[PDB]
Parts: structure tokens; C-alpha cells; sequence
């Protein structure tokens, strides 16, 4: 009586791992001739933003289970790794330093933290080398036991020179998904992180994204649209990490205020060097300003969704966070070229019943990037001041009766960008089916 | 409505938009190799199969061109046999189709078996 | 003549040459990576979806197979309504197509609905 | 039987077997590039283009779908003679192959000018 | 005391002494689903229709 009638063009779909490629807003750039993040050979986008709403259908997500996450963690880390390598490695600065400290009277937090040192570097002859007269950071030279000190890497890893023509904006990436496939949206205010969504729809490629590295909060981020939203995967597990989207961002002003002098030697036969020559004016300390009393503000928002499903009836207590490396204790962020590292213990001094704000900021040289044991990227110093204002997004806790310990974590960068895709998912397209009909 | 417009919609509702559902399918030349162009060669690569595998299909099941065609295998009705007239067009495509996924593969071997073996050889048993 | 042999050609004279048009599309396995591979690699790709694109088109607008086939559609008139007995074997492919340019985008869409959207489906209007 | 289960067959009985023989043609998604993804990546290329050129062909032949179609172009008898209706079903597919073999090229061009160039004209002259 | 040019500027690679810099003949194939023009026309200017293609 029925007999099998085929379709092809079902719009069902089902949930699959896929590669995925950028997408760029088109600008005309030409000045640094390529970023770290490679706009150029990348596709411009489509200016129409098609987004398409789907009706009366429900989907549960999962923000935890995203591999969209491992593979844009895959491709910063390789994408650093691709353009960090072609310049100059700094092999020969490995040596002994003879150093001492450079603003020696002084009675400020900046005492004893520049220090001036002399080498016998390399130059591009073979049998010529030269005294060198630099200046260098507390974080960045050990001792040895004008004592001989020597510099963080030479314990692990070696160093590049960091491409002094690059820049380090983060670019809004558009993630375009290839075709028979699509990117679901959730679309739905107040998500919980995993939850069937009603208000969903879909699209080809994902807005702008901006892949900026912080620790501790969420610089520059996308805002929330209705409160302050908490998200997690195990609320009742210490060993998983708390996820905080604020509705309303706080102008952040931070800056490292020296007018300095950047030098250059040649080293080898085409490889010179820059480096932190001399400061004019007199040295001052950099620091972050924020509005004391909107924050507190803020902050009063988020005790009231804490309270909501958690210690109603018990005290909360923020603490400074414990220890570790600088990078899972403090803030610390690029900001175009320095590498700051503010202390936050003035953000988590406070419990609850039932004008402005400073913060001191210190600053390195050779990074180790995303933990690698290994690698260690030499930047270079930067001529004139620094004057970076920003917002802020978000906020990384964790959680140590009726009493409760929230301490700022971070560490996983990757937990930078489930605030970031928790909104999408990856479908494959299946353009088949099979019912019956009465026809033969 | 738009490319999966009718996704929650009626099978009959949704039986008239498969045009927009089959457009919206498959640039830069002259590729470099770094990283992007990896991705990229590989964006070109997997539209291909994923076009290909069930345009393949077709032509194994016979139905080649788009066709909404019908076969001449009788539907089984132990494939949970549910009021065939009413539910075809109440539910959705998607929940009805998981309901199918236990007994698909089973059908599209006897597909490419029914007319597609037997009826393709007749037409040459008539040829004289 | 042969490839592109009747380019300057008289359109219905020019008719008759589409298979030479169509067998001169699309070696060496083992490829290595240097330079020169890349290049190869890149050759095979490009020559797939230009020759698939289309190839879909075809599928789209229901002339599947290589078919001189007509529509059901009306020519519009608007669109350089010009002797179109006369014209039509008159000047050339190449000089007429540019005049037909401004409008193909809007005659494509029209042409998946018309015997494509409506004229698929009646069949299984029948089909009881 | 299965796939090449009818190799040394009889040609009727290998007839009825070219099912198997085309569903056994065409993985890993995120490929890297070190040695065996290049290999993987040439296992994608190969597939496309070794399914596609004879794919061309019989739209270029008109033989466009799964049918163990004909032509109208007569049988040229200087093709080794030999008992068309006796040795048709005798030996193999193989070993008759070869004996076809040198004159496979002056077929296929014949083939796309004599129902291909001519029988798809004249469905238009009674277009009309 | 004298010194090279490079170590102003760049680098040295010594030039592989086995292989050759005679400039082979070579052509130019273009992919499927394109073509190449020729132009053909004696005394042809830079820029203009060549007729004789
Ligand atoms: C959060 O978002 C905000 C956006 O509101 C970001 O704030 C912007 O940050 C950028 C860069 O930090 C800043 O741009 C600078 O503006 C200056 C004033 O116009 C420019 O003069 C300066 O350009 C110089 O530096 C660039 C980077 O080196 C070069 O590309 C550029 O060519 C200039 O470089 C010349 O001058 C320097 C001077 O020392 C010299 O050394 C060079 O060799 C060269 O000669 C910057 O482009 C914006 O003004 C900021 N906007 C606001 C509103 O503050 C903020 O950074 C984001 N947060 C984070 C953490 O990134
Ligand atoms: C780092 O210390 C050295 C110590 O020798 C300084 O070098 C001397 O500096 C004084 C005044 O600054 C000069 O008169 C001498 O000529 C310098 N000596 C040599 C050998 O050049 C050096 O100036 C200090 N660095 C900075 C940035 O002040
Ligand atoms: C929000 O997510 C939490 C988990 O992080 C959900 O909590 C559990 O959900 C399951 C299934 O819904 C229930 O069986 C448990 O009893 C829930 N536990 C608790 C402590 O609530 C929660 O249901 C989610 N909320 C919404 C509205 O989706
Ligand atoms: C930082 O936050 C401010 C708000 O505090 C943003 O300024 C708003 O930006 C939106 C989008 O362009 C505008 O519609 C508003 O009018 C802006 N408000 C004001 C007061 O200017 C700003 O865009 C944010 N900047 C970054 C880099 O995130
Ligand atoms: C979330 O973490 C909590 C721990 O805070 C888990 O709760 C305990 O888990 C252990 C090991 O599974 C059990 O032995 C205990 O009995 C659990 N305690 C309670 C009160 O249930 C919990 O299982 C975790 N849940 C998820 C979904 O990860
Ligand atoms: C961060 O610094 C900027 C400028 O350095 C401040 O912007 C000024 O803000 C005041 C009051 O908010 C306005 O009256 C001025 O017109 C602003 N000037 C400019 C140039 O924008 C900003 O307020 C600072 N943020 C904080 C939190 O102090
Ligand atoms: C941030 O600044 C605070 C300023 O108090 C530092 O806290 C002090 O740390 C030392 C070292 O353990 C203690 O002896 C003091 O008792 C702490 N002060 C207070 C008031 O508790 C803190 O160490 C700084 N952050 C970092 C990462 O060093
Ligand atoms: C540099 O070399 C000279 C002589 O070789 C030596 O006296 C001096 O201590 C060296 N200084 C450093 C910083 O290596
Ligand atoms: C070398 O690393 C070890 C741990 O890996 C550390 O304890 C030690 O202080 C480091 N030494 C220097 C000079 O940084
Ligand atoms: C830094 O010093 C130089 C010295 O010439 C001066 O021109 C420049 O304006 C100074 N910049 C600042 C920010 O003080
Ligand atoms: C923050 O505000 C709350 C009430 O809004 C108040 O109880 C608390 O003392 C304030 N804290 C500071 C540091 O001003
Ligand atoms: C918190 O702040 C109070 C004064 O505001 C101060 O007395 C106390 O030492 C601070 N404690 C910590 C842990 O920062
Ligand atoms: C229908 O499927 C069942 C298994 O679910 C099988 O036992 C039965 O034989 C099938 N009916 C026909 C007519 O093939
Ligand atoms: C033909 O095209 C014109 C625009 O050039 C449009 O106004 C007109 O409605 C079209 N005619 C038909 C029958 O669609
Ligand atoms: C058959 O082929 C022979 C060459 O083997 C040729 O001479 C002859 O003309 C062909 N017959 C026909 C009818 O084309
Ligand atoms: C180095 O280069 C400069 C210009 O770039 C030139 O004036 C100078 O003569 C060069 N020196 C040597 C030793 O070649």
C-alpha cells in the first residue's frame, strides 16, 4: 500500500567535528605589512550578516563539550609560533652580566627594580666583541651568587627576537563554517551554559572575535545584554572554574608613563638587536586606574546572582588570590607591544551580610607564552608612554559550613574563549530522507 | 522563509522548499601554504565529497536529477507503523527522522536492490 | 573547426560545436610538496568546482544532462527587446552576452522557481 | 558474490553485478601536514577526479545516469568478427577487452557525433 | 685589514656545487576551464585589439 518515497534537501542535521577557516572585515592596513594574526591571506567577509531565525525548535548545547574551542587553541598558539619564527634568535645573550641598579637613591615602589648591566656581546665580525651598557627588569635577570646575574631562559628555553615591525592589535576574527555545514546561535538570554535554547537560529560565520590574552578578567570582551549572568560546569566541584559575563563594562586607564630611548647593535651579519637603552625624564611606576565606587557597584550586582543559587544564607568572602607563577596569581595582559602584570589585591578584600582606585603594575621582557617549557619570546621595548584604556567583560573565580572563599583564577587561556562560543555550535548538514508515500 | 527556514515546520510545508536548501552549497586562487591556506584547501576540499557521497546515491538509487521520485519497494510497516496518512504531515522532519535512524541502512541496501538491480536489467530484456 | 573553433561565429552555427566545448575539461600521481606540486595540486582543485558549479546549476534548473533545453519561464521583453528572430542569428555569441549581462542574476532565480519550484512538484500531485 | 566477485565471469552473468561494483568507490576531518596527511589529502584527490572524467564521459555519451544504455551508431564489423551472439556470453569481460583495446579511441569519438552531436539537434528543429 | 661586503647587510649560502643555472625552456599550461590568447598581430602596439587572434 506504501512504498518508499526518497527526498533530497531535508533540512535535519546532525552534531560533527569539522575545519573551520577566518573570515576578515576588509580594511586597507599597509603599515605594519602583516600582523601577528595573519588578516592578509585571509577572506573577506560577506558584509551581509545573514542570519536566519529558526521556529518553534529547541536544541540543548553544551559550552563544555565545544571543539571549536581546541581548534582556534590549536591555531593561536600555531599561528604565534608561525609568524614568531623567522627573525632574529638570540642565542649569544646568554652570557655573564655584570649589573647594578640604576635610580640607586630613591625611596619610591620603584626602588631597585630597573637595573643597569654590561656585556661582551658578539658583534657581526668573528673576533670582535663589544661592552654593551643596557637596562633590564627585576623579572627578568636572576643572581648567580655588582654580583653577576643572568637571565630567566637560559634555565629552559631559547629566544627570538620579536619581528619589530609587527604589531599586536587583536583583530576581530569572523569564523566562516565551509559549505554543508552551518554554525548554530542560541540566541537565548540568561543561558546556562547547557540547556536546550528556543529562541535559536543559524548562520554561515560567526561575528568578530577579538583573541586577546588576560588573566584574571576579560579585557575588551563582548557584553552581556541583561544582568550579571553566571555560568559554570560543576558549581559544586572546586576543581571547575566560574565563568562571569557582566552586563556593563568598567572604563579601565592604564599606562607605563617613561620616555625612553630604544638602541641597536648589530650582532651578527644581519642580526641587530633592540633594546631598552636610557629613560628620560625620572623613572615613575605604571599603574591602573579604575572608578572605585562602580565597581563596588558592580560587584553589588554579582553577590545578588551569587546568593541566588548558592549561600543564601552564608557570608562571602573574597580573598587575594594564592600563588603559583605571575600568570595564574595576577592580572596580566598585552597591551601593543609590554607585557603588564598589575597586582589585585585590591579587588578581593571584602565579605557581605545578608575617589578611584590604583593598582601597581609590573612589566617584563621575555615571556613564556601559553606555559610552553620551551619557548620564550623576547619583545622589544618600546619608545615614548603607554596610554591603553579599555573595558572589561568578565571575571575567572574559584571556589576553596557557612562561610565561602572565592579566589581569582585563570591560567587556561582556553577558558578565555568559552566566554566567546558558548553561543554556537557545529552541525553537518544532511540533505536526505526516506518516507512513505502512496506511489509507486 | 530562507535556507533552513522550515526546519521545525511540516514535511508538507517543508516539501516546497528544497531549492534554497540545495543553492546554498558550494574563493581566493593563487594560495599560499602557511596557515589559513591550509584551512582554505581544505574548506575546498570537504564541499566536494560531502556534495559528492549522496550525489553519488542517486544514481545508485536510480533517482538521478532533482527529484522528489518514488521508489517500487513496499515500505515495511514493522518501521513503526504510526497513522502514515496523519503523521506524515503533523510532526517535523527531525524528531520523525531519529525514528527512522534504527532501520535506514537496512533500507538502502534493498534501495539500490529493488528497481535498481531488477528494473534496470528489463529494459534490455524488451531491447530486441 | 575545434576548441573554441566557432568563437566569432554565428550563434546558430556556433550550436553545433558543444561537445568539442565540453571534452577538452578535465597527470602525475605521487605528487611530492616543493613548488611545482603545489601548483599541480592547485590545478587539480580548480578544475573540479568550475567544472562542478555549474554542473550543479544544471541539477538546480532541472536540465540535467547535457540538454539544449527551454524553459516554461516567459522571456521578459524588457530586456533588449531586438528582433529576437532576426538577432538570434546574427551578430555572435560574445557581444550579445554582455548586453543580456545586467540581468542574468535576476533570470536565474526565476528560472529554480518556475519549472523548478512548481513543475517538480505536480508530479507527485499525481502521483495517486 | 561481491565487489569484483564476477571477475572471471560469464559477460551476461557479469551483467548483473554492477551495483557492487559502483557502490564500493568513495576519512578524517582536521588534517595536519607532516607525512601521512599528505598522503591522505592525495587519497581525496584521486577519488574525485578518477570517479568524475568517465562521470563526464556519459554525459558527453548521453548515457547520462546508471543505464546499461545503447547508442545508434552501428556495430563497424572490421572489430574482430567473431560470433556476436555466441561469444558474447562465452569467455569474459577481460580477456575481450584487450581484443577491443585498439580501437577504443576511433568508438568514443564516434560515439559523442552520432547520437551526441546530430539526435540532440533535432528535438529543438521540432521545438517548434 | 679587509672585509666582505655581506656582513654589512645579510647572509651567506654557498651555491650547492652540483647543480647548474642554465635557464631551461619553459612552458606555461594553463588549468582546465581557462585558456590562454595570443595575439599574432605583427607590429602590435602595447595596448590594442589584436585582430588577428
Ligand atoms: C581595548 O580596546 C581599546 C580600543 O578602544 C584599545 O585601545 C587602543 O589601543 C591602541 C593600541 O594600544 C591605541 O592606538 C595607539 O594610538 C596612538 C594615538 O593615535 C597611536 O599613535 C599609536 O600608533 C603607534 O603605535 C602602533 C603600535 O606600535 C603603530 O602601529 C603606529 O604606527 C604608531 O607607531 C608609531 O609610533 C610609535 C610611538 O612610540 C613608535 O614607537 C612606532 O615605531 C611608530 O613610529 C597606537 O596606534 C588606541 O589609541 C587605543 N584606543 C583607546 C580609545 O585608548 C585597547 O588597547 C584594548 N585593550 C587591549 C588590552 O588591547
Ligand atoms: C650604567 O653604568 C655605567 C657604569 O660605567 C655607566 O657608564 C658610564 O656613565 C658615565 C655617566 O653616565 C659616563 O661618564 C661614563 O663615560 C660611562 N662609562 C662608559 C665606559 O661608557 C652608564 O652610563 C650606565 N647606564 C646608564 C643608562 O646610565
Ligand atoms: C542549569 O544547569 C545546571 C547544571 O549546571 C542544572 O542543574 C541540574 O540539572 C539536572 C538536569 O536538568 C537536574 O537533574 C539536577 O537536579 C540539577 N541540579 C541542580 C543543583 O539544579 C540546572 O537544571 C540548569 N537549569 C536550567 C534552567 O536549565
Ligand atoms: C567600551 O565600552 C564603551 C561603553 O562603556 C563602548 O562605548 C559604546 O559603544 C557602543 C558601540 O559602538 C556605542 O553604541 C555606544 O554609544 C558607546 N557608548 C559610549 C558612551 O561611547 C565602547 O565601544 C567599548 N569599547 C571597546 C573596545 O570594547
Ligand atoms: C560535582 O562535584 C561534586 C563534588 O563537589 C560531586 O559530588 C560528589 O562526588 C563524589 C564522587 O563522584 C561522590 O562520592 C559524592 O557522593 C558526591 N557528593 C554529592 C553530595 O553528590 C559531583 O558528583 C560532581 N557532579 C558532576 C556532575 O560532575
Ligand atoms: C580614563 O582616562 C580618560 C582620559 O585620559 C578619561 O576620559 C575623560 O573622562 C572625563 C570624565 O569621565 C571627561 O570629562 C573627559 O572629557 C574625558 N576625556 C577624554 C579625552 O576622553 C576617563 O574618564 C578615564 N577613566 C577613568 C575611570 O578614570
Ligand atoms: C599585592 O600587594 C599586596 C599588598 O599587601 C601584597 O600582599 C602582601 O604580601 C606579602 C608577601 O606574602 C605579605 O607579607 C603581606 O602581609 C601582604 N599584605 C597584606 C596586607 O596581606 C601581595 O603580595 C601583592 N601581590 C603579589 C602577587 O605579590
Ligand atoms: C668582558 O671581557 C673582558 C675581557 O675579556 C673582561 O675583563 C670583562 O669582565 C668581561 N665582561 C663581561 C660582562 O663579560
Ligand atoms: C630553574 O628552574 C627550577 C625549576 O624548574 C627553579 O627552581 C630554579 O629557580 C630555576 N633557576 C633559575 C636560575 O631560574
Ligand atoms: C621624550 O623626549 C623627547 C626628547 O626630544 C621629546 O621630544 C618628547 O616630546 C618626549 N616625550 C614625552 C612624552 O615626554
Ligand atoms: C560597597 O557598597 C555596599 C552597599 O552598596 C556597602 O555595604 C559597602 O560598604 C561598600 N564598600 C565599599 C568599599 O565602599
Ligand atoms: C583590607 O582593607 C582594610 C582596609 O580597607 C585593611 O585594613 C586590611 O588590611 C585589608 N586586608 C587585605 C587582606 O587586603
Ligand atoms: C519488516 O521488518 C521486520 C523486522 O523489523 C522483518 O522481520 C520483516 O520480515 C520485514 N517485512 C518484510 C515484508 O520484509
Ligand atoms: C520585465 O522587467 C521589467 C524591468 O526591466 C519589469 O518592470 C517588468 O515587470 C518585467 N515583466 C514581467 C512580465 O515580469
Ligand atoms: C570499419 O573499420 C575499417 C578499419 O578497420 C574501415 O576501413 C571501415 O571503413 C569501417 N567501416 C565503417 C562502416 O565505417
Ligand atoms: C654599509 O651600508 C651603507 C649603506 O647601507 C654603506 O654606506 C656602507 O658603505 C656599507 N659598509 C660596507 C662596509 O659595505
Amino acid at each position: 500500500n506504501l512504498w518508499v518515497t526518497v527526498y533530497y534537501g531535508v533540512p535535519v542535521w546532525k552534531d560533527a567535528e569539522t575545519t573551520l577557516f577566518c573570515a576578515s572585515d576588509a580594511k586597507a592596513y599597509e603599515t605594519e605589512k602583516h600582523n601577528v594574526w595573519a588578516t592578509h591571506e585571509c577572506v573577506p567577509t560577506d558584509p551581509n550578516p545573514q542570519e536566519i531565525h529558526l521556529e518553534n525548535v529547541t536544541e540543548e548545547f553544551n559550552m563544555w563539550k565545544n571543539n571549536m574551542v581546541e581548534q582556534m587553541h590549536t591555531d593561536i598558539i600555531e599561528l604565534w609560533d608561525q609568524s614568531l619564527k623567522p627573525c632574529v634568535k638570540l642565542t649569544p645573550l646568554c652570557v655573564t652580566l655584570q649589573c647594578t641598579n640604576y635610580a640607586p637613591k630613591l625611596r619610591s615602589m620603584m626602588r631597585g627594580e630597573i637595573k643597569n648591566c654590561s656585556f661582551n656581546m658578539t658583534t657581526e665580525l668573528r673576533d670582535k666583541k663589544q661592552k654593551v651598557y643596557s637596562l633590564f627588569y627585576r623579572l627578568d635577570v636572576v643572581q648567580i651568587n655588582n654580583k653577576e646575574y643572568r637571565l630567566i631562559n637560559c634555565n629552559t628555553s631559547a629566544i627570538t627576537q620579536a619581528c619589530p615591525k609587527v604589531s599586536f592589535e587583536p583583530i576581530p576574527i569572523h569564523y566562516c563554517a565551509p559549505a554543508g555545514f552551518a554554525i548554530l546561535k542560541c540566541k537565548d538570554k540568561k543561558f546556562n551554559g547547557t540547556g536546550p535554547c528556543p529562541s535559536v537560529s543559524t548562520v554561515q560565520c560567526t561575528h568578530g572575535i577579538k583573541p586577546v590574552v588576560s588573566t584574571q578578567l576579560l579585557l575588551n570582551g563582548s557584553l552581556a545584554e541583561e544582568e550579571v549572568i553566571i555560568r559554570s560546569e560543576n558549581i559544586t566541584n572546586n576543581a571547575k572554574n566560574i565563568l562571569v559575563q557582566l552586563n556593563t563594562p568598567v572604563q579601565i586607564n592604564c599606562t607605563r608613563p617613561n620616555n625612553n630611548t630604544v638602541k641597536s647593535i648589530r650582532i651578527g651579519p644581519g642580526q641587530a638587536f633592540y633594546y631598552f637603552g636610557d629613560v628620560l625624564g625620572d623613572v615613575r611606576m605604571a599603574h591602573c586606574n579604575i572608578s572605585k565606587a562602580t565597581w563596588n557597584e558592580t560587584l553589588g550586582k554579582v553577590v545578588k546572582q551569587l546568593r541566588k543559587h548558592f549561600g543564601n544564607n552564608t557570608i562571602i568572602r573574597f580573598a587575594q588570590s594564592s600563588g603559583g607563577d605571575l600568570e595564574v596569581t595576577t592580572h596580566s595582559f598585552n597591551c601593543g607591544g609590554e607585557f603588564f602584570y598589575c597586582n589585585t589585591s585590591g579587588l578581593f578584600n571584602s565579605t557581605w551580610i545578608s575617589d578611584s582606585l590604583i593598582l601597581p603594575c609590573r612589566i617584563k621582557q621575555i615571556i613564556n607564552m601559553w606555559q610552553r617549557i620551551g619557548q620564550a619570546m623576547y619583545a622589544p621595548p618600546i619608545q615614548g608612554v603607554i596610554r591603553c584604556v579599555s573595558n572589561i567583560t568578565g571575571l575567572i573565580l574559584t571556589r576553596d559550613s557557612t562561610t565561602e572563599t572565592f579566589r581569582p583564577g585563570g591560567g587556561d587561556m582556553r577558558d578565555n574563549w568559552r566566554s566567546e562560543l558558548y553561543k554556537y555550535k557545529v552541525v553537518k548538514i544532511e540533505p536526505l530522507g526516506v518516507a512513505p508515500t502512496r506511489c509507486k | 522563509l530562507g535556507f533552513l527556514g522550515a526546519a521545525g515546520s511540516t514535511m508538507g510545508a517543508a516539501s516546497m522548499t528544497l531549492t534554497v536548501q540545495a543553492r546554498n552549497l558550494l574563493q581566493q586562487h593563487l594560495l599560499k601554504l602557511t596557515v589559513w591556506g591550509i584551512k582554505q584547501l581544505q574548506a575546498r576540499v570537504l564541499a566536494v565529497e560531502h556534495y559528492l557521497r549522496d550525489q553519488q546515491l542517486l544514481g545508485i538509487w536510480g533517482c538521478s536529477g532533482k527529484l522528489i521520485c518514488c521508489t517500487n519497494v513496499p515500505w515495511n510497516s514493522s518501521w513503526s507503523n504510526r497513522n502514515l496518512s496523519e503523521i506524515w504531515d503533523n510532526m517535523t522532519w527531525l524528531q520523525w527522522d531519529k525514528e527512522i535512524s534504527n532501520y535506514t541502512q537496512i533500507i538502502y541496501g534493498l534501495l539500490e536492490e529493488s528497481q535498481n538491480q531488477q528494473e534496470k536489467n528489463e529494459q534490455d530484456l524488451l531491447a530486441l
